[PDB]
């Protein structure tokens, strides 16, 4: 297993699942109408959902809604990875409540060695939780020679044992109230000096705001 | 058949979750793993048909 614990149901309540006939995908709701995943989980018709702990059953806290819109970064290369964003506008507003809430689009870019907490249904049925900390950029860089541009971020353990993993894309990574990474890649899942890599969200909370707000 | 029927399905470095299918030769059939969303090797169909007609 990615050696993740099980959240406590509605514990990250800003977490959906994208579904087009199965869970393929995370995301993270910032605002009643959008929701931000990774660019390489696009697909033409995708249904969000939201309020979600166990995706196969039918729990009573669950809201159903289409993408009616749906916006990769400008920039995304589906070879390198760079800029591996995309935002998803929902058909109608969803209704906030204590287990479907936004998180906060970051205020500034974290620190290495700040903890955050990962979530998927990565590795699915119920909602995966993991603590780890934001690794530094040259610790990043050796891992994966050639391979990071300054739009990543390496967040795990260089020693392997947990991470996230396929099924986990598009998920947030969320640090001291503030959405700092996006699940993107990574070679294997929890191998020892291959530590999962993130987009840095720090890096776009500009085209974030502008895109919404033209859209 | 063409040689990259006969490769281990590739999930590669992306976390998604996609099933796709892919010839597997020691069942002489083709099947479905769990594609990761990118980098994509040539083992790889989106459908069963395409996967049989082009590595059949
Ligand atoms: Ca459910």
């Amino acid at each position: 297993d990615k050696g993740g614990y099980t959240c406590q149901e509605n514990s990250v309540p800003y977490q959906v699942s994208l579904n087009s006939g199965y869970h393929f995908c995370g995301g993270s709701l910032i605002n009643d109408q959008w929701v931000v995943s990774a660019a390489h989980c696009y697909k033409s018709r995708i249904q969000v959902r939201l309020g979600e702990h166990n995706i196969n059953v039918l729990e009573g806290n669950e809201q159903f809604v289409n993408a009616a819109k749906i916006i990769k970064h400008p920039n995304f290369d589906r070879k390198t990875l760079n800029n591996d964003i995309m935002l998803i506008k929902l058909s109608s507003p969803v209704k906030l409540n204590a287990r479907v809430a936004t998180v906060a689009l970051p205020s500034s870019c974290a620190p290495a060695g700040t903890q955050c907490l990962i979530s998927g249904w990565g590795n699915p049925d119920l909602l995966q939780c993991l603590d780890a900390p934001l690794l530094p950029q040259a610790d990043c860089e050796a891992s994966y020679p050639g391979k990071i541009t300054d739009n990543m971020v390496c967040v795990g353990f260089l020693e392997g044992g947990k991470d996230s993993c396929q099924g986990d894309s598009g998920g947030p990574v969320v640090c001291n109230g503030e959405l700092q990474g996006i699940v993107s890649w990574g070679y294997g899942c929890a191998l020892p000096d291959n530590p999962g890599v993130y987009t840095k969200v720090c890096n776009y909370v500009d085209w974030i705001q502008d895109t919404i707000a033209a859209n | 058949r063409p040689d990259f029927c006969l490769e281990p399905p590739y999930t590669g470095p992306c976390k998604a979750r996609i099933i796709r299918y892919f010839y597997n030769a020691k069942a002489g059939l083709c099947q479905t793993f769990v594609y990761g969303g990118c980098r994509a090797k040539r083992n790889n169909f989106k459908s069963a048909e395409d996967c049989m007609r082009t590595c059949g």
